[PDB]
């Protein structure tokens, strides 16, 4: 007996299931770490993160709500991203797009 | 991607099909439903999903929520299922998906700048428990039962006076306006009942106008056949509530002699068991009526092996009888029946006892309502199973029918449902917010109007708010003006229309009762039984349809001794 | 700890009564409040050890006796009452004339 | 039928030709009166009395009484009854016979369903305390006094401030704005006292137009004949007491110049024995005067062992002296005199001093002005026997003579008698009930205007009031817009007049004082002896028609040890 | 006549040339003036100066003063002097020489009978303290606070909620309205910060016009270059403060990023040595640009041998960060160098860092802003010796620079200084006095408004003040209607002009924010210093012109074990 | 003493664990509230001793043992909190895990 136990089911949750997504290898050139998170619009990341900007908009990291994916300096590797939904507005961030896509 | 269950429960909480263990009770709840959309689940923190343009729009405040509860586990009347709560204008908006149309799907409970955050992942939310048997014998009672997860206490009293100590009344215009003045002081909703034992209908009219949203018929003022009709008649007037402790005595006839005084109108019958006062030996018998709305008070909640022990002296200070005067101690004995009892918690667990609540001070624990109904729910299920109801490997249904009874079934009985009671849109946002391992016990934050009230705090002088000594401390919404905005003062619609609120200067919120007297058996959620029950005058052996219901006192509880310092 | 305000109150009690205990540790006759305190203080540790309501309100008139009081103390004690959470939740004691 | 003597008072306590211990001392009082009907005594309670149709009638709320206390034994200046009270709209109804007219005789405080009631058989009920000489050096001291069953406090100060430290001044508009604002936060009645030393009328005027009561003239700020004389002037044409800390130095003269100065005048003189301060070694020679109220400070009684040894540290704490500065020390051992201490005793049991007071935390104890003033009564029962005036084998008179002190005297001295100060109809329900073993020391209730401020209260999650831990906590009359109806703000007539109420937006009730100038040491009640007294300028030995007076100092007090943790 | 310097000063303070010691610490300070005539200082007490036609005057309150702090040594940015201190209608009237010009010389501060006392002979006094990064979790930091020396708190929270325990923001109007009614019932002044994490103005104009007085930018609601460039655009105009909490992921761009984002335009940058938050690990290179406004939570303060293990777990709560996420503690990580928090306390002696604030339970102490600002000083004086600014045998200089944090950089950073801040004439009485062996630890009183709000207050029933337990109490300026009086609300120009006040019924006296836009690093008190200062990406070194920045951790501190019972 | 409002509130912490002391020398196994107060209490002590933060982090987690507590209240308490006045002033010691 353990007080307030869960009683979790076995298995796994798919993520933002019929989503288009598409992988980018992106490299850090900066000298100082980059932290990346699951909701951020990708294509207005850190200007030192060099990757095609152009394929990641109205992209973000296909990965769990709330975690993220850390760049050490020089480091490269390749990400998975998500495409936004709702309105597909985008506001805010480095302000590169400010409205729709 | 994909993500573990495992570890998807350790981040958002449990989901569909994921069982919660309650405190360390043997109820089990199965999560029914989750309106998120897996992937979109809100977060907030360094680097979370709640940020600019992220999980957070660009909307003004008026198409924004101020306050969400992130993935909570709601427990209602209606439902266990995970979902977020937004919470606008100190009301709850929408049981949902929060976040931010712009970027996220299926979004029905926007953030904004305009919004605060409360992560409730991995928690239990509930409604504020509704306590409608208190006695005003002192102030302090409101922080004990809000600490509890109570935010509603409905009851009467002057402070620690002879007829407060006995009965639930606020006696005549001076004394009621007095408590009007003094419940904005208190962080709880508060409605007052007032003394309903005359056979002069004005004097009853009298304190209605003053402000009492009922009145409380109570033996130690008379509970005689014509005292009963003057004030049932006087209700049917003017939509309050009557709440009846009978004649104990039998001096003016037996239960069927009330029965038939009551004439089929709506009363609220209190401790319907009888221990806490009423017809000896068969009061019970009442719940079997469809205009009876039956509850019990807590002391005789569950049976357990020291329940009778403790009783008599408890039953003799409460209604200032002498243990010299041998009629004062036989009365005092004739309430006290192992058999009625025992029986008592199997009427709840059928749905024939249709609320709890506590008798403040007056033969009742003002914080236990909450956790006393659960021990009995977890005795009962101990004792007799699954119910009839239950629908797959857990006991939701039977969770769905206990919580009721303290929550909108007391609301209803009292006609406040139209502003709480239960977690539904439009109603006040009185919520308690529970850490799985300590359900009905210890909140982890109790919220009053949109408000956090009290909530345990930590060293003040702290680097963070968790470190020792923590306690339960008074927040915001417990302050001066901003208590005054989140409480609710009930009035009768008589007190409304004469301006009673603007004549005494109350700077709380007003809200008026209104369908006490259309309410039935009937109309009690998850909790609607009318047995055919019989008490054997010689035995006091209690049974339905002819078989004899009763149950076995506990020796150890759940919700006891693992959680208190005393 | 999570201390809701009847275990806080709970806690000035216990306190009342480490003042007693000592003074009749060095031999003083107990005043009234001092010895309300102690008796009070021994029927909560009995529930916390599991004994029954009937055992303590019998064990609780043994804690002191009238040689072990200022004149007058056991007549302003007609009873001691007190709650503690005893394994089957809170209940009530009372200890009828708990001096002789 | 008939019944025993003994049971008799068991149910309804004490009746005519009993007799009662006052607390653990040699004091007794006897009922003197008894204004019931055997048989008709009205009791609350399971089955008891107060029942509809039965000791409860009819009426409406306008035609019965908001609150009884039932079967008191009254202890007053005027008589030692066994009596109902009745309390309507905050005030004393009546003394006398409760219950309903359609069924019982002689009844004349009628009850009804707008009726509360108090218990008080078996207990002694008193008006509410009257210290006039309080420091607001912090506003912990209204619950402390309220606690002890003092119910107005008249002082003043600002907080713990150097100048409120030494004397009871609330300097000028600004301070006495704000400390009346403040005091609405009080569960006590409250009047506050100026600073009155000034040469300059127009200063003086000023202070009184802002809202004090009063006027203290204090050494501290120079008691000087000039400024004697102008807050005499003052008081003279504005209808306010002036109360006296002569000087102690004879810096500007002796006592016999002061009271040149005073020149007939009325003056209530603070700590006449001399310790609290005054011209040494003889201000106590003040109490031979028509025009001189005396009082005494607390800490001096009753002449004790160790009160000798207390005083000397205390007094340099107090009003900021330099324990080596030589003429410091020297003036502090000058205002000490075993001689005038143990005479003080003598001339409270004779009538020559009428009030008893505190002199709050600068030189005094806000707790214990009645507990001490018992004290005094009794040490002075033992060994001076008893009062020319007593009849009967009882203290009776001896009684009344005391409680005067702290009750009518007090309200006499100060112009607010037509308010406070005795249980008498039409005056604030102010009252304290005690249980006999505690009488004087911890009360059972403290009601303020009707409704109960304070009470000891027992566990609030209990099943009753009475377990453990019971302390004293604040109740309903204490809180928010209750307490602003249940307590009153004393003003001058002048403020009462200027609008001062309306201007600070003050909450609570007001009262404006009058009859400052009229009294003189005839009007106080059991306390109007005019003795010729001398001191001895050596010796410092007090004579009164050449008669030594004196008395030997307590090892052992009653309402001591016996009740206090600490 | 004569008197020898060491009777004088234990008679009446130290005077020019004397030196006292702060606390425990090694910090002396020199008096640098004395503005009283020999052998004229005015002393309250029995047979003392401040007596009606000596050293008290005939004027009406029109003309004098209401209190008085007699021989007071003030400590403040601009002199350390000895002087006597006048205040009337709640404000600072004058420092000077107080007295009665009738017969006394030099009189600039006259005493009247509307004049009280506070005896400040051998106290320093200081003006009230200014904490600018409070998180408003429980109501209770305030007397925490308050008790500690610090009247004035600005920042922002809505209780113990998830966004208010990581960020100082009461979102929106519903909040924000809430919260500045709550704001009423606590003693000490009050300003709230808005959420300005948004890409859309007009959301951030509403809370502005709800009553914020500034808006905090913070990475847990995404700090990008687009919510820092919208909330500065708002600032601009509304003139309004700006707080910021970067970007430690590097998410949005390095630290050069934002501060191109910001764009030259004034900014008070939270907690700039970075372990509270901010870009990692050079945050601290801030410090050198002429619009940024830098401060230091306290934690950090001053580097001791404890405190990178106590970092880690602290970071984590605060955060609501998952230490089994291996990204969320890596990001925790990385704010925590040995490098950053060794230079910091050298960086706040050279006058780079200006400010000291608290981060209230997240990531800061409530009660421990100003003892850790000393405790910085006496560290610094122990390591680098004399500042190069020193002139004497004495640390004048340090001690002003370093009191200049916590009371008017704190107050010109957020607009304020026109009501408080410093001891000056005009503005706000909020006064502390200390003893000099507590200062900076226990303060001795504590003055808001012109009333004692706070202060030590021994045993309540005793016959003086001083008897045990003596510990800190409120007194009548934390009370009701006083409190109101005494303290201010600080709101927005826009607010003010809305009406908010009127709407929400505000019943303290309001304030209004200016010149938020136009302070810059230059402006900042004895810490104006810009240095050319680099941090290393790899090793995080701190140079500045190239030599390395640094210092040793703390053993043992002064004003630690000594004083505190836990 | 001048006791701030902090110093009042440890107070209330030191008491807690002195009710826990007397339980678990009696031989009960503690409950949630006890167990918390008396590594709580511990953790003071030990900083008023002078031990460092590290060195309490580690005998933190070694007051009380899953035998010497109640069922499940090992999982109750993932950690502990709590601050006190070291001779380098006031430092929060976090203990995780605290019973095993
Ligand atoms: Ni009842
Ligand atoms: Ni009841
Ligand atoms: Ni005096
Ligand atoms: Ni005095
Ligand atoms: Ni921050
Ligand atoms: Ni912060």
């Amino acid at each position: 007996m353990i007080p307030g136990e869960y009683h979790v089911k076995p298995g796994q949750i798919a993520l933002n299931t019929g989503r288009a997504t598409c992988r980018v290898v992106v490299e850090n050139h900066g000298d100082r770490p980059i932290q990346v998170g699951s909701h951020y619009h990708f294509a207005e990341v850190n200007p030192a993160l060099k990757f095609d900007r152009q394929q990641a908009a109205g992209y973000r990291l296909n990965i769990p709500a709330g975690t993220a994916v850390r760049f050490e300096p020089g480091q490269k590797r390749e990400v998975e991203l998500v495409a936004f939904a709702g309105h597909r507005a985008v506001f805010g961030f480095r302000g590169e797009v400010m409205g729709p896509l | 991607s994909n993500i573990s269950r495992q570890a998807y429960a350790d981040m958002f909480g449990p989901t569909v099909g994921d069982k919660v263990r309650l405190a360390d009770t043997e109820l089990w709840i199965e999560v029914e439903d989750d309106l998120t959309t897996y992937g979109e689940e809100v977060k907030f923190g360094g680097g979370k999903v709640i940020r600019d343009g992220m999980g957070q729009g660009q909307m003004l405040a008026a198409d924004c929520v101020d306050l969400v509860l992130t993935n909570a586990l709601i427990v209602d009347h209606w439902g266990i299922v995970k979902a977020d709560i937004g919470v606008k204008d100190g009301r709850i908006f929408a049981i949902g998906k929060a976040g931010n149309p712009d970027i996220q799907p299926n979004v029905t409970i926007p953030i904004g700048a305009a919004t605060e955050v409360i992560a409730a992942e991995g928690k239990i939310v509930t409604a504020g428990g509704i306590d409608t048997h208190i006695h005003w014998i002192c102030p302090q009672q409101a922080e004990e039962a809000l600490v509890s997860g109570v935010t509603t206490m409905v009851g009467g009293g002057t402070g620690p006076a002879a007829g407060t100590h006995a009965t639930t009344c606020t006696p005549g215009p001076w004394y009621i306006s007095r408590m009007l003045q003094a419940a904005d002081s208190l962080p709880v909703n508060i409605g007052l009942l007032g003394k309903g034992n005359v056979s002069q209908p004005d004097a009853l009219r009298e304190q209605v106008a003053a402000g009492v949203i009922g009145l409380k018929i109570h033996e130690d003022w008379g509970a005689t056949p014509a005292a009963i009709d003057c004030a049932l008649t006087v209700a049917d007037e003017m939509d309050i509530q009557v709440a009846l402790h009978s004649d104990t005595l039998n001096e003016s006839g037996f239960v069927e002699d009330t029965l038939a005084a009551i004439g089929g109108r709506t009363i609220h019958t209190f401790h319907t068991e009888g221990a806490g006062g009423g017809h000896a030996p068969d009061i019970i018998t009442a719940c079997a009526h469809p205009n009876i709305l039956p509850s019990s008070t807590n002391p005789t909640l569950p049976y357990t092996l020291n329940t009778i022990d403790e009783h008599l002296d408890m039953l003799m200070v409460a209604h200032h009888l002498d243990p010299d005067i041998a009629e004062d101690v036989a009365f005092a004995e004739s309430r006290i029946r192992r058999e009625t009892i025992a029986a008592e918690d199997v009427l709840h667990d059928l749905g024939a006892f249709s609320l709890t609540s506590s008798d403040s001070q007056a033969m009742g624990r003002v914080g236990e309502v909450i956790l006393r109904t659960w021990q009995v729910a977890h005795r009962m299920k101990v004792q007799r199973g699954a119910l009839a109801e239950e629908t797959g490997d857990n006991d939701n249904f039977r969770v769905k029918r206990y919580i009721a009874k303290y929550t909108i079934n007391p609301a209803l009985t009292h006609g406040i449902a139209h502003e709480v009671g239960s977690i539904e849109v439009g109603k006040l946002a009185d919520l308690v917010v529970w850490s799985p391992a300590f359900f009905g016990v210890k909140p982890a934050t109790v919220i009053k109007g949109g408000m956090i009230a009290i909530a345990p705090m930590g060293d003040i002088n702290a680097s963070i708010p968790t470190p020792q000594p923590v306690h339960y401390r008074p927040m915001f919404g417990a302050l001066g003006s901003a208590r005054h905005h989140c409480r609710l003062t009930f009035l009768s619609q008589a007190a409304a229309a004469n301006g009673v609120a603007e004549r005494l200067n109350l700077r709380s919120a007003i809200a008026v009762v209104k369908g006490c007297r259309t309410v039935q058996k009937a109309d009690m959620v998850h909790n609607s039984l009318q047995p055919n029950i019989t008490v054997d005058a010689q035995t006091y052996e209690v049974r339905v349809d002819g078989e004899l219901i009763t149950s076995e006192p506990a020796d150890v509880l759940p919700m006891a001794q693992r959680y208190f310092l005393f | 700890m999570e201390l809701t305000p009847r275990e806080k109150d709970k806690l000035l009690l216990f306190t009342a009564a480490l003042v007693a205990e000592r003074r009749l540790a060095r031999g003083l006759k107990l005043n009234y409040p001092e010895s309300v305190a102690l008796i009070s203080a021994f029927i909560m540790e009995g529930a916390r050890d599991g004994k029954s309501v009937a055992s303590l309100m019998e064990e609780g008139r043994h804690v002191l006796t009238r040689e072990q009081v200022m004149e007058g103390v056991p007549e302003m004690i007609p009873d001691i009452q007190v709650e503690a959470t005893f394994p089957d939740g809170s209940k009530l004691v009372t200890v009828h004339n708990p001096i002789i």
